[PDB]
């Protein structure tokens, strides 16, 4: 058994982490007080869930996580929430003044003073691992901590844990749920300094989560709670292989091997379905073909874009629930005759498929209804470049006027780190177009 | 714990600041003696941002009252909530400033400045984590203008990494105490361009015209004007005083509203504004057509004469937050010719469930528009009209000032207008 | 349309389908980046103080 | 008060649409870089589709279907017809064509020679024509050596297709011609066919014994007005409209335009558009697309209709600018952004 340490950075990371471990506990049968009845190995054991939880002599199952925020207000909810008994206080790190949505402030000014402290708390969780696989780092693009301090942490993690893998769950900025105007700047800054330090990253576009909540769940104005309970479902499906018995994606190394033939192009597109509102009396339970077919609809993508106009480099299908292999291939054939799937000429036109029999778990009183089967498709399409193209454009509109640049220089960043970062995205966009278009 | 230190200087400063504390003290359920008697825990959630907690569950405003004559502050201490302020936080002299910037900034004020800072230091030392400062004051007079800017220049010297916010009343000839208000105003503007992060510009002419034309008062008084600034001051500080998903921080709001260090002069606005047909409920669309209308803005600048750099609207009341979003997007998408196209999504909206006293719902407007240049244009015009003949200069040169300093203040503001002009094209 | 590497356990199973065949900075360098920007902050703050002293 | 932007100043078609939109007093034009727009008249090449549909509260419409170039490129079209089973290599209305890459750069050179050697052995008329999208540059010859040698002298992708050696000739004159039909496709993917078409006729008598001179074989509007000496003799501007061309078919061949040619054209338009519907449909997308198309057909002496090419940015006939443009607003724009007949289109119903 090999452990996985999760790192949540900033408001977005911390709240999303809040909704993931809530879900992990409901899945693995862990109670809020940290007790797990089904675990017959008291205070020990190398089970599949032990990759994410540790055990004490008193039978407590403690997450292998670390929350970090440059401001205590958001993490303070965790210390007094329902799951306050899962973490010991050292796992929750907080400053006193945030980064004011300023990448420079999170990376240089305030980051320097707290980086050594974070690494040490992580060094404590690492010392408990008999074979640490890597790290899962949740954070946002727009936040000054989620962008500025993450890249600094990533840099140090590649120095103190060279051979370990690092996966990100990054939140793409969407104007519908953001009061910050400089988020483009932060996004491009953090993607530039993090790129070389992340082996695989799952972007989630808030605009996509927002619409999925309004269209499928009938939530006129969704809160972060709604967006996070949904985002954690995707996260749960993407990590299930690591926490359960199985054979596909059994450790973090398998995510790069199965989804990233080119290191820089390490941004897979996630898709999920079905998303059914619990307010509906009862719904016609979808078959394997119907939920698989839905994975090729734009409405169900974590990042809005048109996959019909790219080229796939790799592709996984993760099923949960009443699903058998015969039904999977059945739908696949039906779809390879209707859809537009253009593979790159240097990669096989194949799908790796994993099936977990336990259906998706839903939070009591939550927004999602209980389904008998569901699928999450991870596909590395050149079409996701549209995301970069949108963001890059907004960056160019402001940088042409040097708007808001002074807030960054005043924190110690040189104006050149902008154009340098931007020239790295221009390079990143080029690599996607060299791989996708004819 | 993100505490703010309030400072009000001069006659206008303290009278406006007084009603400000009278307004929010009522919103947070604090009585005239400092005892809490509200009914919602939302009143106390962020109460320590503008109030210190004493013994016996007493809340003392974190305010510092400053003036060079005792007259005004005597009135505050005997006003409605006068007793609520810290006795030691009253710092004042007896010489007065004679409505002279030079006196407030160089002679009389200089003799009293060190003691004010001694109080500010006492308030900051007790702050767990100090957000920054906010100063109410006018620019036409001598104390709030002359000594006010002197305070900022010294507060920035001791707390260089804290936010410096101000509500500044601008002088208009139609609401003038003395003819030298352009001299005092031009001198203060240069200080604020350098040593402030955000400045809410309030034109006494706009306040008057709102009281005469919109509110239908046959004879407005400084008291009438001050009620508006009270409600407007409460409006823009809602993000800070009540809980919400916004996460409002003085440095976060500055980072999101000030694309350039010198263009930090905002036009505030309030809605509704009804004459006494006053109990009529207001739909969400109506709040928004008024909030963006010039007649509800208090800088006396027609936004249709410039372009918006950034806009921050706050809504208060139990309304359809879905309807709020739709209406803001409607105003943006119907006049996108007044919002610069090179700052994506430069309009942000915040909601708050607690309405101001005596209103089902309301909206407050905070715009960083280039039309504010028209403001500084008027001042620079009134200024040169007298400085070209050296008229009234003796009041100032007698206090040690040279004509050179005036010519500099002049150029510093004409540059500020040019800067506001290139971004409008 | 081939199916390979079929693994079956109690909690699920996984397989592979093929439709068609194919055709860093050190700890010293990061401490310098950090301290370099910490210096440009000290310089700017020094020039602000000098300006205030004038 | 809807808003739109303009990113193609050389578009003769949509230039009129912008004039009618403003004439209604209900549409407002914005700078070509303002992202707060309802409608985009986009550029021809490299239209930033990825940036559309991401402005909260705005329903956005564009006048180009992403992927339509699959149908409007000489090479892409050929590859589409041969590879798509909806059309198959046995497609009856598309000339036997092949995609040929210059030898200085898949490629169907050997396949082309096989069908060429078979014809030469069978005494069949073996005249072929070479062309490309990068032309104003065409060559018609009966020798395979001249065709291939002409392509190697360039540096872009070319296509060689069987030259229709028996084109229907109008009388008097004994002259070639092609048919241009304008077809509109709205967001819902209804296929409207403008009831008015044009025939861009040749003013020179057809001559099958001299492909050197290319003025009686090419019916383009620019070649007949620059290299032809009988321009405008029989009809004004070498353009005959469906009213006159219908009478001619009745007086000569004893048949109607609807039966003899229109049915096939309506079937070619349907077949081509239905084929790529799953790939360009904006039905479940975050924005909406509509695009005007100009099909170019050939008619042979057997009254069979052949598909030449499809223009994705076509120009209209001077006489049909008003009626057509006004209809574009009716069925395409206002159908999404309503304003405060006897349609001029023939709806080609189909299964989605
Ligand atoms: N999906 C989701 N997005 C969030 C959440 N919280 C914040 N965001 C997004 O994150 C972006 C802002 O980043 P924050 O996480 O608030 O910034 P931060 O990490 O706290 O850094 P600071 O600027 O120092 O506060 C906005 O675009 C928000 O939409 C959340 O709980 N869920
Ligand atoms: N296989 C073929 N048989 C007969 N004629 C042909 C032909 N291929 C091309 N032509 C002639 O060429 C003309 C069309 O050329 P083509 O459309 O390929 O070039 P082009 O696209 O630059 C002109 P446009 O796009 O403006 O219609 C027609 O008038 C037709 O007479
Ligand atoms: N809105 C408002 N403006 C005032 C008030 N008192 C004075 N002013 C304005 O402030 C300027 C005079 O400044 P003053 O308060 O005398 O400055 P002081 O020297 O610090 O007392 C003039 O332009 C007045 O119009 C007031 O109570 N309310
Ligand atoms: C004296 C006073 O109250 N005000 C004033 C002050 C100076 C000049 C005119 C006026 C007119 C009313 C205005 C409210
Ligand atoms: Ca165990
Ligand atoms: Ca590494
Ligand atoms: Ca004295
Ligand atoms: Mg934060
Ligand atoms: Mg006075
Ligand atoms: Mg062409």
């Amino acid at each position: 058994m090999r452990e996985c340490i999760s790192i949540h950075v900033g408001q977005a990371g911390v709240q999303i982490g809040n909704a993931c471990w809530e879900l992990y506990c409901l899945e693995h049968g862990i109670q809020p007080d940290g007790q797990m009845p089904s675990d017959k190995t008291i205070g020990g054991g190398d089970d599949s869930f032990n990759t994410f939880f540790s055990e004490t002599g008193a039978g407590k199952h403690v997450p292998r996580a670390v929350f970090v925020d440059l401001e205590p207000t958001v993490i303070d909810e965790v210390r007094t929430g329902t799951y306050r008994q899962l973490f010991h206080p050292e796992q929750l790190i907080t400053g006193k003044e945030d980064a004011a949505n300023n990448y420079a402030r999170g990376h240089y000014t305030i980051g320097k003073e707290i980086i050594d402290l974070v690494l040490d708390r992580i060094r404590k969780l690492a010392d408990q691992c008999t074979g640490l696989q890597g790290f899962l780092v949740f954070h946002s693009f727009g936040g000054g901590t989620g962008s500025g301090f993450t890249s600094l942490l990533m840099e140090r993690l590649s120095v103190d844990y060279g051979k370990k893998s690092k996966l990100e769950f990054s939140i793409y900025p969407a104007p519908q749920v953001s009061t910050a105007v400089v988020e483009p700047y932060n996004s491009i800054l953090t993607t530039h300094t993090t790129l070389e330090h992340s082996d695989c990253a799952f972007m989630v576009d808030n605009e996509a989560i927002y619409d999925i909540c309004r269209r499928n769940l009938d939530i006129e104005r969704p809160t972060y709670t709604n967006l996070n309970r949904l985002i954690s479902q995707i996260v749960s499906s993407i990590t299930a292989s690591l926490r359960f018995d199985g054979a596909l994606n059994v450790d973090l190394t398998e995510f790069q091997t199965n989804l990233v033939p080119y290191p820089r192009i390490h941004f897979p597109l996630a898709t999920y379905a079905p998303v059914i509102s619990a307010e509906k009396a009862y719904h016609e339970q979808l078959s394997v073909a119907e939920i698989t077919n839905a994975c090729f609809e734009p409405a169900n993508q974590m990042v809005k874009c048109d996959p019909r106009h790219g080229k796939y480099m790799a592709c996984c299908l993760l099923y949960r629930g009443d699903v058998v292999p015969k039904d999977v291939n059945a739908a696949i054939a039906t779809i390879k005759t209707k859809r537009s799937i253009q593979f790159v000429d240097w990669c096989p036109t194949g799908f790796k498929v994993g099936i977990n029999y336990q259906p998706p778990t839903v939070v009591p009183g939550g927004d999602l209804a209980k389904v008998q089967r569901a699928v999450c498709m991870l596909s590395n399409t050149t079409a996701i470049a549209e995301a970069w193209a949108r963001l890059d454009h907004k960056f160019d509109l402001m940088y042409a006027k040097r708007a808001f640049v002074h807030w960054y220089v005043g924190e110690g960043m040189e104006e050149g780190e902008f154009s340098e970062a931007r020239e790295d995205m221009a390079a990143l966009e080029k690599d996607y177009e060299e791989v996708g278009v004819d | 714990m993100r505490e703010i230190v309030h400072i009000q200087a001069g006659q206008c400063g303290n009278q406006i600041g007084a009603k400000f504390w009278e307004v929010i003290s009522d919103e947070h359920g604090i009585d005239p003696t400092g005892s809490y008697h509200g009914d919602s825990d939302l009143q106390l959630e962020r109460i320590n941002v503008y109030y210190n907690e004493a013994t016996g569950n007493k809340y003392v405003p974190r305010a510092i009252l400053v003036d060079l004559e005792p007259g005004t502050m005597d009135s505050v201490r005997s006003g409605p909530f006068g007793q609520i302020f810290r006795p030691d936080n009253f710092v004042f002299g007896q010489s007065g400033a004679g409505n002279n910037w030079a006196k407030g900034h160089y002679t009389e004020g200089a003799e009293l400045v060190d003691s004010v800072l001694d109080v500010v230091r006492k308030e900051s030392e007790s702050c767990d984590c100090l957000q920054g400062f906010q100063l109410t004051h006018s620019l036409g007079g001598g104390t709030g203008s002359g000594m006010g800017t002197l305070l900022i220049s010294k507060i920035r010297e001791e707390y260089p990494d804290r936010i410096m916010n101000t509500f500044s009343v601008m002088p208009s000839p139609k609401v003038s105490d003395t003819v030298v208000e352009p001299y005092n105003a031009t001198l203060s503007v240069h200080q604020l361009v350098e040593n402030t992060d955000e400045t809410y510009c309030i034109d006494n002419e706009a306040l008057y015209d709102i009281c005469f034309r919109t509110l239908k008062l046959t004879t407005p008084t400084y008291g009438d004007l001050n009620h508006l600034v009270s409600a407007t001051m409460s409006g823009v500080t809602t993000c800070l005083r009540f809980p919400g998903q916004l996460n409002a921080d003085l440095r976060k709001l500055a980072v999101n509203m000030v694309p350039f260090p010198r263009l930090h002069f905002f036009m505030p606005g309030f809605a509704p504004l009804t004459s006494r047909q006053q109990y009529r409920a207001l739909t969400v669309p109506e709040l928004t057509q008024q909030m963006f209308d010039s007649k509800n803005m208090m800088a006396a600048c027609d936004p249709r004469h410039g372009r918006y750099l950034t806009v921050a609207a706050i809504f208060r009341g139990r309304m359809s937050m879905k309807e709020v979003d739709e209406q803001m997007l409607n105003v943006q998408n119907k006049n996108s010719s007044y919002f610069v196209e090179w700052i994506p999504n430069n309009v942000k909206t915040a909601v708050c469930d607690i309405p101001p006293r005596g209103l089902k719902m309301s909206a407050t407007f905070i715009g960083n528009s280039t039309a504010i240049q028209e403001l500084f244009k008027r001042i620079s015009e009134q200024f040169t009209a007298m400085f070209r003949r050296k008229a009234f200069l003796h009041w100032y040169t007698g206090e040690g000032m040279d004509e050179m300093e005036f010519t500099e203040a002049e150029s510093n503001m004409n540059d500020l207008v040019s800067e506001y002009q290139q971004y409008q094209d | 349309m081939e199916v390979i590497e079929l693994n079956k356990c109690t909690s699920g199973q996984s397989f592979e389908v093929i439709l068609k065949p194919p055709s860093d900075p050190s700890l010293e360098e990061i401490q310098k980046k950090l301290e370099a920007a910490e210096e440009r902050r000290k310089y700017q703050e020094a020039e602000l103080l000098k300006h205030l002293a004038e | 008060m809807y808003t739109f932007v303009v990113r193609d100043e050389n578009s003769s078609v949509y230039a009129e649409v912008s004039r009618l939109l403003l004439a209604t007093g209900q549409w407002k034009r914005l700078r070509k870089d303002n992202p707060r727009f309802n409608l985009m008249l986009g550029e021809r090449n490299r239209l930033p589709f990825g940036r559309l549909g991401h402005e909260p509260g705005l329903v956005q419409l564009v006048n180009y279907y992403r992927g339509a170039d699959k149908l409007c490129r000489k090479a892409s079209l050929v590859k589409l017809i041969k590879t798509s089973p909806e059309l198959s290599e046995s497609c009856t209305w598309f000339p036997e064509s092949y995609v040929i890459y210059p030898t200085n750069l898949t490629d169907e050179r050997e396949v082309f020679l096989a069908a060429y050697n078979r014809r030469r052995e069978g005494r069949e008329g073996n005249v072929w024509i070479a062309k490309s999208s990068a032309g104003a540059g065409i060559l018609i010859s009966s020798e395979a050596s001249e065709l291939l040698d002409f392509i190697d002298e360039q540096g872009q992708v070319h296509v060689i297709q069987k030259y229709l050696e028996k084109p229907l000739l109008l009388e008097p004159g004994h002259r070639k011609f092609d048919i241009r039909s304008w077809v509109l496709v709205d967001h819902l993917y209804n296929i409207y066919l403008y009831r008015e078409g044009v025939l861009r006729t040749s003013s020179e008598p057809y001559n099958s014994a001299n492909f050197q001179d290319k003025t009686c074989h090419l019916t383009n509007h620019c070649i007949q007005k620059e290299y032809s000496k009988n321009y405008g003799r029989y009809e004004e501007g070498n353009e005959m409209f469906f009213e006159e061309f219908n009478q001619y078919l009745m007086d000569a061949l004893n048949t109607t335009l609807e039966n003899s040619i229109l049915l096939q054209i309506k079937h070619i338009i349907r077949s081509c558009l239905m084929c790529i519907e799953p790939a360009i449909s904006t039905k479940h997308l975050h924005y909406q697309s509509f695009q005007l198309f100009g099909f170019d057909f050939m008619v042979d002496e057997e009254l069979k209709v052949w598909l030449i090419e499809v223009n994705g940015a076509p120009a209209c006939a001077q006489k049909l600018y008003a009626e057509l443009c006004q209809g574009i607003v009716d069925v395409a724009i206002s159908s999404v952004f309503p304003l405060a007949p006897t349609s001029i289109f023939i709806k080609l119903h189909h299964h989605h």
